[PDB]
């Protein structure tokens, strides 16, 4: 048993505070600097926000095994605003520690801090918009659909995947009432093409099984059928021997398969499409033979993507061919092979308007590295859409938001007083490091620049305007276009006022002798 | 370099850690020091005040401290911790600062902006109040005087203070009656209540023996002419190798004298003041013996500052030689009065000497010289306090809270500034609040309660109440019984504002060599 001070903890809790709240700091926006991970692989990887480094980075101290934790929720929800609440933590927190070293309770300052919080909060409340419409956000989409893709793989932003990304939630957004999942949603990163090469999919595309292109290649009705079973003669995607007494035998055994293709074609076709996802590969010959025969059945198939195409359908797959049943086929609006990449086999495009409850988005990618970075990139966009049609509020932030929290808190401080007044006071200055802390990632005297909205803050209090995240000559927030799902930035208030309450708990310093051990 | 870097620093590290526990600040706090000294020493210490004043620290930064310190004094009478105790309170804010890296120069003229909106705060919660006005006068020097070390005496020390003032100061408004004006003399036996207020020249000198002139008609100045005589200022051709001509010179020496001390006494002279410039003589000892026959009031050699007020005073001039008479620039005086009280002291007072509406002089008795003390220090705060009033018109608080007063505003002042500077100064303008804890801190155990809530309780009281430093409780500091004229408190802002913004400038170090 080695029990410490809490002081010391307090340290080691503010010596694990620095370097990730760190992190950000120069990292923050595209004014910020890249993220290397270098594995215990060894391998050189360029990383984002917190939880993508934060998880790669190998937390060591309680802060940071706690910080990936509560770190993941800012992403889950609002896809941004995941490297602020880092930054904010110790921001904070290492004001708290110079507070504590005043000989200030943690205890006392921090409900201020939770009290604070809401204040500004509130002061947040005020800020900007509360509202988003299905046309309206578009264009805020087109502004954040800007900077997420005007900021990761490229900063291009393709209108593609900005106003393709935006509708598969616009059509799962309205689905989930004002809500949507990304299962319920999906990026679908398959390469192929390059990133300008994308797609949005009301259903799953899979890369439709031939064996033979001029064996026809044949798509139709919007059906598939969706089989766990053959279409075609099965095989459980493995090795088979195929043997024949005689020499005209080996022409009974294609009859066998001509026979059950058309005898699965006309059993399976009856309810409904011929497309038959067979989860069984197939040898080369009955496939292409079917394929000849007639309809195309795919093949080679993913245990999961039979289910998944299923699921997507929200009917079932037909798991014995001796059985079937039309819901245990596709419920598919859309079911039609489309050029797959340019360098392979044209996918099969399920696009369900019978019965979808996921819509997918599809990437191609020029690499993998590229096709996964917006991969990377979209979560956001895609989260933050999330947060609007549940609720569609946005605040302009990032230099117009936190100094303006801060200036009311700061006053606050002076309205409230004693133990939440250095609360308030402390509890405001961590939020003006923000925008501070992005002309530290950018080239600007990260103090002059805080000072600059000061002055515009004591003129104009929750402006349009705001610093350049972009770096612009304008200071802007509206024509900046920088902007968080309201929902966000609280949510990310939440959180590190969260955290460095969390480090608070209760009481216990003690260990067994093992606390990290 | 981080010679520059580290020195300021440096300097930030010395005068920062004096002026800490150069915080007990007033209070029966903290225990009681003997000293040993840097080159060894007991030195039995007590009452930071004189202890800034006794403190030798030596060290770039710790030179000013003592400066500071001793500077409000002469700038006040009052506050003399109180500039210290702001001190590293503006020492602190810096680090921040430039631990932020905030360049010092920007956070030089922080210090004016500081400076230029706290002494307005402190104008906003000063409480004007009468410079000539007999009651705040009294009012003001009482409470200093009831916090001197005699609370009883003051009644008869402060009217004393007060009509010190009335009479020097000038009528109406006046930025008037300064210690120099003001003489205080101690003088030997008396009482404190016999501590007298004379308005007119008396010099603290000792009269000589006594049975001389406390009659009218004076003729007061300093004279530098002497008395000749043979071996005296009177040539001689014999040197001594007999014992006759020893006594030779000796007879026509006493005599000639004798009769110079006539011309002196017939130049109306009931006091002289000699030049300490002598030949081998200048007035010797038989002669001031021979002026004493004649009630020329004599001190030989006289002190330097005595010779200073009859000039400032009477305005003197040099006086002609005695076998050419005089001049009659023997300062104008029609009194030579010597003095004698508990049969102790001998004081020259000259009253109806040339005087310019000024110059009181305070004689201070006491059946001690601890007696005369105690009294002439508390009635110098009774002095300096309506000498605070007349340089300044108001009553703010004393004891350090009203700073925190300064301290809430003048941080959204910063706020409001909305400038780098707005973190330079709000980083000092809470920092400002640390003092009335820092008062109290050097004693005991169990610590924490009192210190944080100090600064919370006046915030709670925000700008127009707090807590009482020394009587406790939240009311209003400015308006207690715990008071001060607000020129006590600006001029430490003042003081401190520039000795610690020089530690900006200081950029590495040198030696002159």
């Amino acid at each position: 048993k080695s029990r410490l001070m809490g002081l010391e903890a307090l340290k080691s809790h503010i010596m694990a505070a620095k370097a990730v709240a760190n992190t950000m700091r120069t990292s923050l926006g595209p004014n910020g600097l890249d993220k290397m991970m270098v594995d215990k692989d060894g391998d050189v990887t360029v990383t984002n926000d917190g939880a993508t480094i934060l998880s790669m980075m190998d937390v060591d101290h309680q802060i940071a095994k706690l910080m990936v934790e509560l770190s993941k929720s800012q992403d889950d929800e609002i896809g941004d605003g995941t490297t602020g609440v880092v930054v904010l933590a110790g921001a904070l927190l290492e004001e708290a520690e110079q507070l504590l070293d005043r000989g200030i309770h943690p205890i006392r300052i921090a409900d201020g801090y939770e009290q604070a919080a809401r204040v500004a909060i509130e002061h947040l409340d005020k800020i900007s918009d509360s509202v988003l419409v299905d046309i309206k956000d578009t264009e805020p989409l087109i502004q954040t659909a800007k900077t997420t893709l005007g900021s990761k793989v490229v900063n291009s932003c393709h209108r593609q995947m900005a106003e393709i990304a935006v509708n598969a939630v616009l059509t799962v957004a309205d689905m989930e009432r004002r809500d949507v999942d990304f299962e319920l949603i999906k990026v679908e990163g398959k390469v192929g093409g390059r990133l300008e090469d994308t797609k949005l999919i009301k259903g799953v595309i899979v890369d439709k099984d031939f064996s033979h292109p001029q064996m026809p290649k044949k798509v139709e009705d919007a059906k598939i059928a969706i089989l766990t079973c053959p279409f075609e003669p099965p095989k459980p995607k493995t090795k088979h021997k195929l043997d024949v007494t005689s020499v005209e035998d080996y022409k009974a055994l294609q009859k066998y398969e001509k026979e059950k293709f058309e005898e699965m074609i006309q059993q399976i076709k009856e309810t409904g499409a011929n497309l038959a996802i067979c989860q069984w590969g197939f040898d080369d010959e009955a496939n292409h033979l079917l394929l000849q025969n007639n309809l195309p059945a795919v093949r080679w198939v993913g245990g999961p993507e039979i289910e998944l195409i299923a699921i997507a359908t929200g009917g079932r797959i037909v798991p014995r061919f001796s059985e079937l049943t039309a819901e245990k086929l596709g419920f598919a609006g859309l079911v039609q092979e489309i050029s797959f990449g340019t360098t392979k086999d044209k996918m099969l495009v399920i696009e369900q308007c019978k019965n979808s409850r996921a819509v997918t988005i599809f990437i191609r990618g020029g690499n993998k590295m590229i096709i996964e970075e917006a991969k990377r990139s979209l979560h956001d966009a895609l989260c933050v859409i999330r947060n609007l049609i549940r609720d569609n509020r946005v605040v302009y932030g990032g230099g117009a938001a936190e100094i303006s929290c801060a200036l009311a808190v700061s006053q606050e401080a002076d309205k409230c007083p004693t133990l939440e007044q250095y609360a308030m006071r402390a509890f405001a200055d961590a939020l003006e490091v923000i925008p501070m802390a992005l002309s530290e990632n950018s080239g600007m005297n990260p103090i002059q620049t805080m000072t600059e909205v000061r002055a515009r803050q004591v003129k104009e209090m929750n402006p349009a305007l705001g610093i350049d995240c972009l770096h612009k000559g304008t200071n802007d927030m509206k024509q900046q276009h920088v902007i968080e799902t309201l929902i966000g930035k609280k949510q990310q208030i939440s959180l590190a006022t969260q955290m460095v309450r969390m480090i608070l708990k209760i009481d216990d310093i003690r260990k067994p002798g093992e606390s990290e051990e | 370099r981080d010679k520059p870097a580290q020195i300021r620093f440096s300097n930030i590290s010395a005068a920062k850690a004096v002026a800490d526990a150069i915080r007990t600040s007033l209070g029966p706090k903290g225990m009681d020091k003997m000293i040993q000294d840097g080159k060894g020493d007991v030195t039995i210490t007590n009452d930071g005040a004189t202890i800034l004043k006794q403190m030798q620290v030596l060290h770039p930064a710790a030179r000013m401290l003592v400066e500071l310190s001793k500077a409000q004094d002469i700038e006040a009478g009052d506050g003399t911790t109180s500039v210290v105790i702001i001190a590293g309170s503006l020492l602190d804010s810096c680090t921040k600062l430039l631990q932020k890296g905030i360049h010092p120069t920007i956070i030089s003229e922080s210090f004016q902006k500081a400076l230029e909106k706290g002494i307005e705060i402190l104008t906003d919660m000063s409480r004007p109040v009468e410079l000539s006005d007999r009651e705040t006068l009294l009012n003001s020097a009482t409470t200093s005087l009831n916090s001197k070390v005699v609370s009883q005496y003051s009644s008869l020390l402060s009217p004393m203070s007060v009509n010190a003032v009335m009479k020097v100061i000038d009528p109406a408004t006046a930025t008037s009656v300064d210690l120099r004006d003001i003489k205080i003399v101690k003088k030997l036996g008396g009482t404190i209540d016999d501590c007298e207020l004379v308005e007119g020249l008396v010099l603290t000198q000792k009269v000589s023996n006594s049975g001389i002139t406390r009659v009218e008609k004076a003729k007061i100045g300093l004279i530098q002419f002497c008395l000749s005589a043979p071996k005296t200022d009177m040539d001689n051709q014999i040197v001594v190798s007999d014992y006759a001509q020893m006594d030779r010179v000796l007879r026509e020496e006493r005599a000639y004298i004798l009769n110079l001390v006539k011309q002196i006494k017939k130049t109306g002279c009931n006091v002289l003041l000699i030049q300490k410039s002598i030949l081998r003589d200048a007035l010797s000892d038989l002669a001031l013996h021979f002026l004493n026959k004649m009630k020329i009031m004599v001190i030989k050699d006289i002190e330097r500052e005595d010779i200073e007020f009859i000039c400032k005073t009477i305005g003197t001039k040099p006086v002609a030689h005695i076998d050419q008479f005089t001049a009659d620039m023997l300062g104008s005086a029609e009194l030579a009065e010597e003095v004698n009280l508990n049969g102790s002291g001998k004081l020259l007072k000259i009253t109806g000497c040339a005087s310019p509406g000024k110059t009181v002089t305070i004689v201070v008795r006491g059946s001690n010289k601890l007696v005369i003390e105690e009294a002439e220090r508390s009635i110098h705060d009774a002095l300096c306090v309506i000498r605070c009033l007349v340089k300044k018109r108001a009553l703010i608080a004393g004891g350090g809270a009203p700073e925190i007063e300064l301290a809430l505003r003048l941080t959204e002042y910063s706020r409001t500034l909305s400038g780098m500077e707005s973190y330079c100064v709000r980083a000092f303008a809470d920092a400002m609040e640390v003092i009335p804890s820092t008062l109290a801190e050097n004693a005991g155990l169990n610590p924490i309660s009192t210190v944080t809530e100090l600064r919370n309780r006046h915030a709670q009281g925000e700008k127009t109440a707090g807590i009482n430093v020394r009587k406790g409780g939240i009311s209003n500091i400015l308006e207690e019984l715990v008071v001060q004229p607000l020129l006590v408190s600006v001029s430490a802002l003042t003081l401190a504002t520039e000795t610690v913004r020089s530690i900006l400038k200081i950029d590495d170090v040198v030696n002159t060599r």
